[PDB]
């Protein structure tokens, strides 16, 4: 919620950094863009490090991804 | 009482004016006085303005910026934010036995014999405006530096902005 | 309020591109400046041809094969008459037209409604920005595609790798009958467009000081 | 947004600079210019007397430094030890390398943020103060941290 | 008690700021490849013999134009209180210039105007006869 | 198209010109709704209304 | 009193890496047809000077575009100087087409012979007042 | 709207040049005429620096100018 | 045709009589006929005495000046400075060429809706009035500014 706080307040937002500018000349640290650099190390989603999730919808639960390789993580048990 | 171009380059007489106008009242007016010609009051005067003041050591230093101090892409020097010069100079009284050194410095982009040039042409213009101002010629020594040393980062713009600058160092003794 | 969320797109997209129309009809003087198409023709009014440049190129097409190279360079448009420079313009002037009538369909009339009604136009608002943003990108990197084009043409033809353009010019005198008549004909014809060479044998060196 | 990073974990600017208020005052130099940054510390709230060994105390100054340099998002940082001369040349060498080792040690156990860190000591040859009354109590003999904020 | 940075101005955008980064590539490779040009072909002479300065030349001018080069080169004339003088016939296609200075020479600007113009024309100054003489290319 | 005016069109680029002994030019152009000039070393931009 | 600055003034970051990239690309191009540029001396440039002969400076407008002979002949008859032709008329015409409402006719003769180019030449002589028209070979 | 006025008022508009004259004798800033030199440098509508808009109406939401290409922003999106 | 640009941008004719009636009351000389028009001013009111620098009150007369040559739309202007006999012939000639030169400069640097500037000065060459008593106090030393209007 508070970018500049205890600072000035919001000029701009540099693209070639993505990051937003206080006030005072110091780098703000707050996102403006999506084309930053976030270290994230954690995931989401289905057949990762592979195909990703085949088009297709099955009357089965069962979900392959693209290269072929099944998930029974993601299809659904019994 | 004041002139606004530099104050036609003579020592001004403000503390009598200020007294003048605070018994329009003598004690107040000198704790006024004393006050506004503290140290501590110029250097947060000139933090309010764009300008930078650091010390480390026996060593002082001067940030000036050039794009905000200067006509564009010129060694004419713009005169808009002449209270900074003439608090420059108020400030460079106190401290009159070190020689002084100036250098400047721009930015990565255009030939490097340009760049060069401009950083000598704006070396010249402060060299000479400190001169004329009173210190003896012998206490100044001039640079101008393109894009071998800087601080900052020429493909983000923000740094690109605050690569180009006036560097001022002097000594104690 | 997915027509909501549509709408509040479409008024994004059209507020982001009058804002960026001003922003670029404020940088007229430079544009012109640095796009000298015009210093950059030829003597004959011919434009010259564009090139795209290569280095350490592989491929793995399979198993057991891989093929490298140091460099390339490709044709992309081959050289042509033109009859007045282009401008930047033709590439970075996009469209604009306001759209005024956003027929609700869905007119709020609770206060959750009203609600939701902002959060997803400001969802759309921001996607229109987003998009006209992408759309300007992508037309400075096609202008600066051939800009650079142009300009490796210039300078590949300065290191002898491309022969320059060969044009035949034939005059006649006066022609037609005795109702219409040209007093002289003057026909200019390219015999020869521009294209690599590769007998390496005539390229020269270069060096700075 | 509601799964994209809206932050820099741990980030807050107004701490940054209340810790560096905090700084000033407990007379820890930090100096910031560009995007270049100093922490110069005097060794005789640090060390002993031209000793490497810590003072326990010392340690809740140090977690104070960690606490602050994790904050940023650094690639390499570099510490440099200065002292006066005392005996020979190799003394004071060598006791600015080992009182930057211990240092640069106790910072890399310490969960920093950085790739590369350089540790080195000059001795007495850099002086920035021409007043040498003082030894180990002057205040040229410094620790300097150093390092480049990026992006 | 306060910090900041020197540099601290109105805020940017965005589309400018993507414009700048194209530039400095743009202009880096200009740069190094007028270089290059440079080094590979040796100048012989200069246009300075052929247009020289006089007297009564050295009126100031600052002037922004982006037009055909005739009226503008027809009013740097009565303003030289010269002879102005055509050689050859029009070309087809018009010739074109642009034309961005601060404050120039009016010979300078001559010559300016002439290195802009390249291959397709050239100005000759015949100071004794006060004429200024421009001539088109004898191509095609 | 086909257009006549006494200034120099600059935008779309033209296929047919032809001048007047006056000084009036003349000229046959793709249809578009847009023109470009330099009237009197001012850049200026033409509207056409009606295709 | 008051001083406003210069009011379209890059005062922005990008304006004035804009600017200076514009300055570098506009100087870029200017040394570059410098250093290409082909000036011919103007101690060896072949072409026709002023005779400074009196019955020459007289006045006249003539819109013409056609053959040079005639039109040379007719010059030389308002000139009343005499008229001559070395070589052979070629089976195309020398072209030339010379629209004016008051010139003299020196420099008529002047671009007449910078029209005429290589074929064909032209000299004037005031001892014998004389014109003369010279093919090449 | 009164465009001659702290003058003589107006007098007609000479359409060779496309301007008001005044009953003084002096050029009127105003505009009477569309055959009149302007300065203008702003445009609406779409598919411009092309062929204009193509004549028929496309069943889907794009547009497309007359020379093929196809403008986006003033085509219908998702 | 409201959609379209009804008059020019901040286009007042009573603006303008308005403006040229204060500057000929105020006393610097504005004259009008056809479409060429004139101004002149006293170096009094402009500089100090044979020294071509400017005074700060100056400013406001040429931002005047300005506002009222931004009114109208032209192409080229023409400005010439004229010195009292002083010295010799080179430095009055160089002083008004530098008069000319810093007008024009601050004239380019406002917002002036012209394309071509031309200065010329002369010094003590083309006199007015034969009465030659005073120095720059003079009526003859003087700046003048012309144009023609452009349709």
């Amino acid at each position: 919620d508070g970018c500049c706080s205890k600072m000035g307040g919001i000029n701009y937002c540099d693209s070639s950094a993505g990051r937003l500018v206080c006030n005072n000349g110091f780098y703000s640290t707050c996102y403006c863009t999506r084309h930053a650099v976030m270290d994230l190390q954690f995931l989401m989603g289905c057949c990762l490090w592979h195909g990703g999730v085949y088009p297709q919808l099955n009357s089965s639960g069962l979900v392959v991804c693209n290269d072929g390789y099944v998930s029974e993580e993601c299809s659904l048990q019994k | 009482c004041f002139h606004p171009p530099y104050n036609n380059f003579q020592p001004d007489r403000r503390a009598v004016k200020r007294v003048g106008v605070d018994t329009g009242g003598g004690t107040v007016g000198l704790v006024a006085s004393i006050y506004r010609d503290s140290k501590r009051k110029i250097i947060r005067d000139l933090q309010k303005q764009d300008i930078q003041y650091v010390e480390y050591g026996d060593t002082r230093t001067l940030i000036i910026p050039t794009d905000k101090y200067f006509m564009f892409s010129s060694p004419r020097l713009n005169e808009i934010c002449y209270p900074g010069l003439n608090n420059v100079i108020r400030l460079l009284n106190f401290y009159p036995q070190s020689t002084i050194y100036v250098a400047g410095f721009t930015d990565n982009v255009g030939s490097r014999s340009h760049k060069r040039k401009l950083s000598q042409a704006q070396a010249e213009t402060m060299m000479t405006f400190l001169w004329a101002n009173g210190i003896a010629a012998k206490r100044l020594k001039a640079e101008g530096y393109g894009d071998k040393n800087a601080i900052s980062d020429n493909a983000i713009i923000h740094g690109s902005a605050q690569n180009r600058r006036i560097e001022i160092q002097w000594f104690t003794s | 309020k997915e027509t909501a969320l549509s709408v509040g797109a479409q008024a994004g997209l059209a507020w982001r591109a009058k804002i960026i129309d001003e922003q670029l009809n404020k940088q007229a003087r430079n544009l012109d400046a640095i796009y000298d198409f015009n210093s950059l023709v030829l003597e004959h009014n011919i434009l010259p041809p564009v090139l795209l440049e290569g280095r350490n190129t592989l491929n793995l097409a399979d198993a057991q094969s891989i093929r490298i190279s140091d460099r390339t360079y490709k044709v992309a448009k081959q050289a042509h008459f033109i009859t007045t420079p282009p401008t930047w313009r033709q590439y970075l002037w996009m469209d604009y037209v306001k759209p005024e009538a956003p027929n609700v369909t869905l007119l709020p009339k609770t206060k959750a409604e009203k609600e939701i009604w902002c959060i997803y136009t400001e969802r759309g608002w921001k996607n229109g920005i987003d998009q006209a943003n992408t759309i300007l990108e992508e037309n400075i990197a096609r202008i600066k595609e051939d800009f650079g084009g142009m300009i490796l043409y210039r300078k590949l033809l300065a290191m002898n790798m491309v022969s320059p353009p060969y044009v035949s010019h034939t005059d006649l005198g006066v022609t037609g009958d005795g109702s219409e008549i040209h007093i002289d004909d003057r026909v200019l014809r390219i015999t020869a467009l521009p294209e690599l060479n590769v007998n390496s044998a005539e390229w020269r060196a270069a060096v700075a000081k | 947004v509601p799964k994209l990073p809206c932050r820099v974990d741990g980030a807050c600017d107004a701490t940054i600079i209340k810790m560096m208020t905090d700084l000033n005052k407990k007379g820890i130099k930090v100096a910031s210019v560009g995007q270049n940054y100093l922490i110069s510390i005097p060794a005789s709230a640090l060390f002993a007397d031209q000793s490497p060994r810590l003072n326990w105390a010392s340690y809740s100054l140090l977690n104070e430094i960690a606490a602050f340099l994790k904050q940023f998002r650094k690639i390499a940082i570099t510490v440099t030890s200065y002292s006066s001369k005392y005996v020979s040349v190799k003394r004071e060498r060598a006791l600015t390398l080992a009182r930057s080792r211990v240092v640069s040690e106790y910072l890399w156990s310490q969960g920093v943020d950085s790739r590369i860190i350089f540790t080195q000591g000059l001795g007495s040859d850099k002086p920035i103060t021409s007043y040498t009354l003082g030894g180990d109590r002057s205040p040229n003999a410094r620790v300097e941290i150093t390092f480049r904020r990026a992006v | 008690m306060k910090f900041k940075k020197p540099p601290i101005n109105n805020p940017s955008d965005d589309a400018t700021i993507k414009l700048a980064e194209a530039a400095v590539s743009v202009s880096d490779s200009m740069l190094e490849m007028a270089k290059v040009e440079k080094v590979i072909t040796p100048p012989s002479k200069d246009n300075t013999l052929t247009i020289p300065n006089a007297y009564n030349l050295q009126a100031r001018a600052s002037v922004d134009w982006s037009g055909p080069i005739e009226e503008l080169t027809a009013r740097i004339a009565k303003a030289a209180h010269f002879r102005f003088r055509v050689l050859g016939k029009s070309p087809s296609v018009p010739v074109l210039i642009s034309i961005s200075t601060k404050d120039e020479s009016l010979a300078e600007i001559l010559r300016d105007i002439d290195y802009q113009a390249g291959k397709k024309a050239s100005i000759h100054v015949y100071p004794n006869s006060q004429v200024v003489e421009l001539r088109y290319a004898k191509i095609y | 198209m086909y257009v006549r005016t006494n200034l120099t069109i600059l935008s779309p680029g033209w296929l047919a010109s032809m001048t007047s002994a006056d000084g009036t030019h003349a000229y046959e152009m793709q249809k578009s709704p847009v023109l470009l000039v330099s009237w009197h070393g001012k850049v200026m931009q033409l509207k056409v209304e009606g295709l």
